[PDB]
């Protein structure tokens, strides 16, 4: 018999039975179908991975759907192959979930369509390619200090309540709505809310009908909250490599991704490690990730949050991810407890590009200058509370005379803050920003007081604003 | 027999049923094509690490035993080509034509079958050849935070070593792969594939790899050692080795240690590293040298980890975050940077002109520290800040600018006896590129006397020429 | 009789002996095997029973890699414990864990007297004591904690601190003047220092009063165990038999230890304190009490202990501080300052430092000096907070001289003329305190703290200010 029994069920996880000369594979895709003869028995929609092979006919699963309502002695059906998410042009601007299944309440893909599986391996060292490009989103601090690679990874390291998911949307704004090329999101461990907001926003600005979407959302089984990044990921392939179109990839709060596979491993037996982490982060995390890059035939860009679980960065999630990016930007608190958005780390913050070279010898002698003058601001405050003003005296006093100046320039207004403020943000080009910093560097406009360098866009502006001010 | 049936299979582990005569650390394989190391035998139960895509075994499979012990192909061909750990070609190009295979389960050198280590080694950084010299058959460790320029140093120092030859071996563990083809692709850049292997351990493949990379590493090296030559290999991340081995053990359900990691982590480390020495003469004289990496998190020398490699190695390091940031680079931090095979390594002209730098900028960094905290000094302490101020600049370099020793001692030479006084700290480093074209278009003739006789020259000269030149070099 | 091997995880293997007699624990089994065919590697094994296990099986630990090892082999029992040449012989050679020599110079006949290496401890009736001051030439040791002669001394330090240069430095010296019998053993450390060791001494000719015995890192956990108690062994037969005076030196005793944690869990001990074996204290308790001085004769033991993470609060460190008669301390902050050695002068201590034994104006000298240093130490938390002009005359006078005090306490050593390129003095006790009471009384106030850095004798302290331009 091809079919096979339930012998346990313990929480997400069940062993099935199956006669021996016909088990599955590592990653199969069982289904589950019962008809329900008693008023007490329930109807079952449920679909499993396999995840071990524990001897004697026996074989460990992992809950995709909620296995409330199961019973011993039900009867498990083999696909011989995993999920086989559907894909192909089909899925532009329709929402799915994990299992490939639309949400958007519009129609059923039809049964003819291709489908393709979520666990392949990576693209080998002959078919990489590379190359540093800047991609220009008009964010004034991360065009200066960490400008962005097309074709690479980009992290936003922070934790709750700063800005990732502000940031996340206000570069769809930025970047997808003013450079064009095809876009996928995945919504991974959010607030529902968000994934209603985001499809509100992007039909009433017009954009959906070059796009695709898939949510898993907190309430699924750990199991699916995993999976759908996976699921994302064979979607933007099928663009990559068969129809050779780019990829835009953006992914919300990788995080809850090993999160989720802590908690399945917690489940299946295996002993702990780390800070309750499963034995297998780097192992589980790197076969994602070594999938997106950037192969000659095609690239994918990737935006991705990480959300760091308390003050400790140390913790093993955000360390572990840390080698696998190119570009990262590490969100602060003391700056949003002081209101300069985006409360972006000017110094914790990296990018493989900034070169003199890469982006620029001019921009790069900027940069680099700069960075200097903030680490020079940071150690020295101390002299300040400790004696003032007879000992941050001369040069240092200088120092500090432009650094606080420079400080609230990297603040700008935002086009998805306009909730906050009754004002729209601004695009900044990066000739103007590594302009406008050269302009304070020099002076010129440090008679200005030093509030008013908050929250605008262009060098003239500061000047205007402290026309309208009187100040 | 030798073949057995398998009755458990999951994240790369694989118990079997069989298999009577295997032997420990006996390769066996799968009828998948994949191979798998016999690493511990039950009473009626062998369990096998598997050593390829696990996805592909099932219960039930036949497992065969080869009848050897985890071997390694070596020989000359290896060079300039990219494989696996196991010797499967990554770059295709054909097979890797190896010559014969290795047993990487060998002892290291005994004791008393090694000599002194005495054959310098330049990094062409003033900084390192200065204040931490390394020599042949050394085992120094680079360690620091992340993004501060561990792999620009082994690379700088990959690429310096183009003349002396010297067979490389570089280890990529658990790497991204597009970091692997851009350092690939800078050797090839900068002329110096001809005389490197590349072995690579990258995050998609399985877990086990990670583990057996810097000892495939080794026993490829140790080949070339044992017929004679200078061999140099490279770890630019041990600490990913680590967590491949706290995987796998606790996928074998066995208790940890201080951290999460057992406590076979001294084991593992001291048994790889170990292999590294400078043979004897009755033996033939090869000495291959590893310079592993390691990083910590935050910037902290006191973890378990770093500490356990710091006990097996030879030297530290140490690239501190807000001197990168400072400006200041390469970052050495002095005080935590010292080598234990110090004097030996550093030609003899270095020596005379440079033995006590490193001691006195320790002292110029704790005395900085004391002037942060106080208000002002006195005239000598003055004194004393000035110069421990120009030796940061004299030691600054910009990447990808290898220098030669002999051009070191000049500008050193010029700090240690005073020369530097006159000069404000804005314009050191304009001085010294400055004097480096002064003295290779009028003073020739002092630096071959350096170059052939590797010792200091007849001083008079030297003095008269850095005075000709303090009257030509303009000052801001 | 021989005995089937069952089961093998890494060091540990488990022998069965199922002809009707068992071995005892701490005897040493065989394995002697010849390769049948082509797949089967030739082995040459030696184990030690740990521990009894039920049915007519023993757990036995592994002295070498177990590589090649298949279920079924056969195993011989030697019927008694690890043996170790003992006697004049040993002068000179080195020698590995099992007993045999590492040097290639030659052999030791069957008719060598061999002892076993376990044995219960000396009495209560057997120790004697004294006070004797042991004269080091090093001022920090000489000055704030007197070594004793015939006392126990600690190093502790973590990784990198200047351990093994005090080695060096005492066994240069003390071999010196010395004329005692030396025993060396070296567990777990380096593999080339014992080499570099060994051409030291034959340029100092003092090998043939040593006798070494040498297990590094490279050794599988049992060599690394038993190998302190192999060199013990033989400065048991120095003292004991012959009477003669004898020196035992350990570096890094730590591993000791450590290769008995890391085969613990093997062994089927529950997990205790942080990751270590249940019977830590039971262990190292009985090591160390077998290395001391009774009326037949005297061992004067130097040793260095290693912390697994520079907490001295560690277990293993802790447990070690109770078997100790004089300790310093190596920790890194003193390193990092550029003064060395790295010993801590306010947590480093002797039985020593009593007017009884070392004299009045010594005694006073010393307590004096840690005051002072004392004072400093809490006052940089108080100028952190408040700065430098904030503090009175004398608060100002207490960090003037402990300034010039712990740069005094660095010294130019000998065998640190490699690593800085420098001569090397050796200081005598009635120089150190003369220079010491100078500095407290503020004779040389007026000289710059630079003059006070790394230097033998205050003369040189003098000379070193002229040299300045003061
Ligand atoms: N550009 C901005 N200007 C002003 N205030 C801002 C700006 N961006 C964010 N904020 C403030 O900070 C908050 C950031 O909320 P957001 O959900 O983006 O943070 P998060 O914790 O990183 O997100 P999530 O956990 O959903 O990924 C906003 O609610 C708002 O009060
Ligand atoms: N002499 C130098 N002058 C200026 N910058 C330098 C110099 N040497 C190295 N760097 C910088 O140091 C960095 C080295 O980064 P690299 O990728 O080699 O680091 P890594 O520590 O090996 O890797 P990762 O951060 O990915 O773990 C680069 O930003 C490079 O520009
Ligand atoms: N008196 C000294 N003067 C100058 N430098 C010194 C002195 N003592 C030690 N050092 C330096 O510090 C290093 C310490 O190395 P050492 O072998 O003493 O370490 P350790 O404390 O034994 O550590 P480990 O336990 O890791 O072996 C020396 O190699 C040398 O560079
Ligand atoms: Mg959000
Ligand atoms: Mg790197
Ligand atoms: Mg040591």
């Amino acid at each position: 018999m091809t079919r096979g029994r339930v012998i346990q069920v313990m929480g997400p996880v069940v062993d099935v039975k199956f006669e021996n000369g016909h088990l599955p594979a590592i990653y199969n895709a069982l289904k589950i179908q019962h008809k329900a003869r008693n008023e007490n028995e329930v109807d079952i929609d449920l679909t499993l991975e396999v995840a071990l092979h524990l001897g004697d006919d026996t074989v460990r699963t992992i809950a995709m759907a909620s296995t409330d309502g199961l019973i011993r002695g039900m009867e498990v059906i083999d696909t011989g192959a995993p999920i086989s998410v559907p894909v192909g042009e089909v899925t532009l601007g329709r929402v799915f979930n994990v299992l490939g299944e639309p949400i958007d309440l519009e129609g059923d893909i039809p049964a003819d369509a291709r489908r393709d599986p979520i666990h392949r391996p990576a693209p080998k060292f002959e078919e990489l390619a590379t190359e540093v490009e800047i991609l220009e989103t008009g964010i004034k601090v991360v065009d200066l200090l960490a400008p962005y690679i097309k074709g690479g990874k980009i992290g936003l390291f922070g934790g709750a309540g700063v800005g990732k998911t502000v940031l996340i949307q206000e570069l769809i704004h930025n970047i997808a709505q003013e450079h064009g090329g095809i876009s996928v999101f995945a919504g991974v461990g959010e607030r529902t809310r968000e994934g209603n907001d985001l499809y509100h926003e992007m039909k009433d600005s017009g954009v959906i009908s070059k796009t695709a979407m898939v949510f898993g959302q907190m309430n699924e089984p750990p199991g699916a909250r995993m999976r759908v990044a996976l699921t994302g990921l064979t979607m933007a392939e099928y663009f990559r490599d068969e129809q050779g179109q780019d990829v835009l990839l953006f992914i919300d709060n990788i995080f809850r991704f090993t999160q989720a596979g802590s908690e399945v491993s917690a489940l299946l037996g295996r002993m702990p490690s780390a800070v309750g982490y499963q034995p297998t982060l780097a192992t589980e995390m790197g076969q994602l990730q070594e999938r997106i890059t950037s192969t000659a035939k095609g690239s994918i860009t990737s935006i991705q949050a990480i959300y760091v679980p308390a003050d400790d960065y140390t913790d093993p999630a955000p360390a572990t991810t840390f080698s696998h990016l190119d570009a990262t930007t590490n969100l602060e608190r003391k700056l949003a407890e002081m209101g300069i958005y985006p409360a972006v780390d000017p110094l914790a913050s990296t990018s493989r590009a900034l070169a003199p070279e890469i982006v620029g010898e001019e921009h790069y002698q900027v940069a680099r200058k700069v960075q200097q003058t903030l680490q020079r601001y940071k150690e020295l405050q101390d002299i300040i509370a400790i004696l003032g003003m007879d000992e941050l005296s001369d040069e240092d006093k200088l120092v500090v005379h432009r650094a606080r100046r420079i400080q609230f320039f990297l603040s700008q207004n935002f086009h998805v803050a306009e909730q906050f403020t009754g004002q729209p943000g601004s695009y900044v080009p990066v000739k103007e920003t590594v302009r406008g910093f050269k302009e304070i560097l020099e002076g010129k406009y440090d008679h200005l007081p030093e509030d008013a360098f908050r929250l605008v866009g262009r060098i003239e502006e500061v000047v205007e604003k402290a026309k309208a001010m009187g100040v | 027999s030798d073949v057995g049936t398998v009755i458990q299979v999951g994240d790369g582990i694989a118990r079997a049923h069989g298999l009577d005569n295997v032997m420990s650390g006996e390769l066996v394989e799968f009828a998948n094509g994949v191979m798998g190391m016999a690493l511990n035998l039950e009473e009626n139960n062998v369990g096998i690490v598997i050593l390829g895509p696990y996805t592909g075994i099932k219960e039930g499979d036949e497992v065969r035993r080869t009848g050897r012990i985890m071997e390694v192909p070596v020989g000359e061909a290896l060079i300039g080509r990219v494989v696996n750990p196991l010797g499967q070609p990554v770059d295709g190009l054909g097979p890797v034509e190896t010559t014969e295979t290795r047993p990487i389960e060998s002892r290291a050198p005994g004791v008393m079958d090694r000599r002194s280590v005495h054959e310098p080694l330049q990094t062409g950084i003033k900084a390192i050849d200065a204040l931490v010299p390394i020599g042949r058959g050394q085992r120094e460790l680079i360690i620091g935070d992340r993004q501060t320029g561990k792999t620009s140093v082994a690379i700088d120092t990959i690429i310096n070593q183009k003349d002396q030859n010297m067979i490389s071996i570089y280890v990529a563990i658990g790497q991204k792969e597009s970091t692997v083809r851009t350092v690939v692709e800078t050797l090839r850049k900068h002329g110096a594939l001809d005389y490197t292997i590349v072995v690579t351990a990258s995050a998609s493949q399985p877990a086990p790899l990670l583990f057996l990379a810097p000892y495939a590493g080794v026993a490829m090296g140790e080949y070339f050692m044992y017929k004679g030559k200078h061999v140099l290999v490279v770890y630019d991340d041990l600490s990913k080795q680590a967590a491949a081995y706290r995987e796998l053990s606790l996928l074998l359900r066995r208790p940890p240690g201080r951290e999460a990691y057992p406590g076979d982590i001294f084991y593992l480390h001291s048994r790889l590293l170990e292999r590294a020495a400078k043979l004897s003469d009755a033996k033939g004289g090869g000495s291959l040298t590893a310079l592993p990496f390691v990083e910590t998190q935050a910037g902290d020398i006191s973890a378990y980890i770093p500490t356990n490699v710091i006990s097996i190695t030879d030297g530290q390091i140490f690239l501190q975050s807000d001197l990168f940031f400072s400006g200041v680079r390469p970052a050495i931090n002095a005080g935590l940077s010292v080598s234990r095979v110090g004097g030996a390594a550093q030609i003899k002209a270095m020596k005379k002109v440079a033995g006590t730098l490193r001691l006195d900028l320790a002292a110029y960094r704790e005395l900085e520290a004391f002037a942060q905290f106080g208000s002002d000094l006195d005239k000598a302490t003055q004194a004393k800040l000035a110069r421990g101020a120009r030796t940061v600049e004299v030691l600054k370099q910009d990447l990808h600018q290898p220098i030669p020793v002999e051009k070191q001692v000049l500008i050193i030479y010029a700090l240690t006896r005073g020369f530097l006084d006159d000069i404000p700290v804005e314009d050191v480093r304009r001085f010294e590129k400055e004097f480096y074209l002064f003295l290779d278009q009028n003073g020739q003739h002092l630096l071959e006397h350096i170059r052939t006789t590797k010792d200091l020259p007849n001083e008079d000269d030297l003095n008269k020429a850095i005075e000709a030149f303090k009257k030509t070099f303009v000052v801001s």
